[PDB]
């Protein structure tokens, strides 16, 4: 493969052995910010993949529950995301 | 409410049938994987390009399962037993052990 | 009660929001994984040891999950995206069909 | 080493089992079990080589009683009444 060049901070989906909230990959940093089941909103961040990493980053637009993804690729990049939701749509569908 | 990961396991031969059939060990260290594969799969996770997409789907059409948290790596462990003519043999038996997990 | 096997699913790039990165093709066959893995495992499960020795220890102590049925073959497909500045480039996403499931 | 032995069949087929038979490299089996109103049942079919060994061996006080045997050869598996502990 492609080693493990970039490190992340981590909050919500880091490693099980993740050291002070970060991790490492040869992918991307992400921050999602999502609706849970509840319509409860979280922050959340971690590393994602280089394998995979086109459709994650992208998103389908409209799933489920309100979500925003974004990716950067430079050391604990994800710390300054600020994703924010979607706007609601109103009307059936 | 928690993400997959191994987990301990210990299986005790006597405990489950094979007492008699085994010499040795009498149990060994097995673990297993267990947890939720939520989007997005993390790196930690070792999906394939599949459940990435699997995933997003089932996020827009949940009659579409999520992936679903499994050994991604397996090693072997040796036993003594005795077998269908009953002599007493050592044996490596393979992908018995769970070494790590993933979202497949 | 139906146990693992393959299924039909075809993911339209177009449905889920793709196809404005996705030039080619516009969409696939990605199928998936799902269904039971009962005691015994049936030889058309390619169950490892690792499965059969935890869909025993289940049946003894239920709090310890299933096996479950998971992709076991995969195949790849080439596909036309955008890159970063807007350039059309060819690649072979590696894993993209599932060919074959498994109790794992 | 490929698949030779000949099998029946039923609740554990595979979905190309011709005449409800599958083909191994493993063993026949067939296999009681026991439901809640204590209505049982009887199911067999194809188990593989690999692991067979862990299958084929009675274990005691499960969820439920139920017994398994195996064997290898044509058809074994089409009359075999295994018994309840």
């Amino acid at each position: 493969d492609t080693l493990p060049f970039l490190k992340c901070y981590c909050s919500g989906h880091c490693p099980d052995d993740a050291i002070n909230n970060t991790c490492i990959t040869n992918g991307h940093c992400f921050a999602i910010i999502e609706e849970d089941d509840q319509g409860e909103t979280t922050l959340t961040s971690g590393c994602l993949g280089l394998e995979g990493s086109d459709f994650q980053c992208r998103d389908t637009p409209i799933p489920h529950q309100r979500r925003s993804i974004e990716c950067c690729r430079t050391n604990l990049c994800n710390q300054y995301l600020q994703p924010t939701l979607p706007p609601v749509v109103i009307g059936p569908f | 409410k928690s993400s997959c990961k191994r987990h301990p396991l210990y299986v005790d031969f006597s405990d489950v049938g094979w007492n008699d059939w085994i010499v040795a060990p009498p149990g060994y260290h097995a673990f297993y994987c267990h947890g939720e594969c939520p989007f997005p799969l993390a790196d930690h996770l070792n999906s394939t390009n599949h459940a990435i997409v699997q995933t997003l789907v089932n996020s827009v059409n949940s009659k579409i399962p999520k992936a679903c948290c499994v050994p991604t790596e397996l090693s072997a462990i040796s036993m003594l037993y005795l077998d269908e003519n009953e002599k007493v043999v050592l044996k490596n038996y393979q992908d018995m052990v769970v070494e790590g997990c993933g979202c497949r």
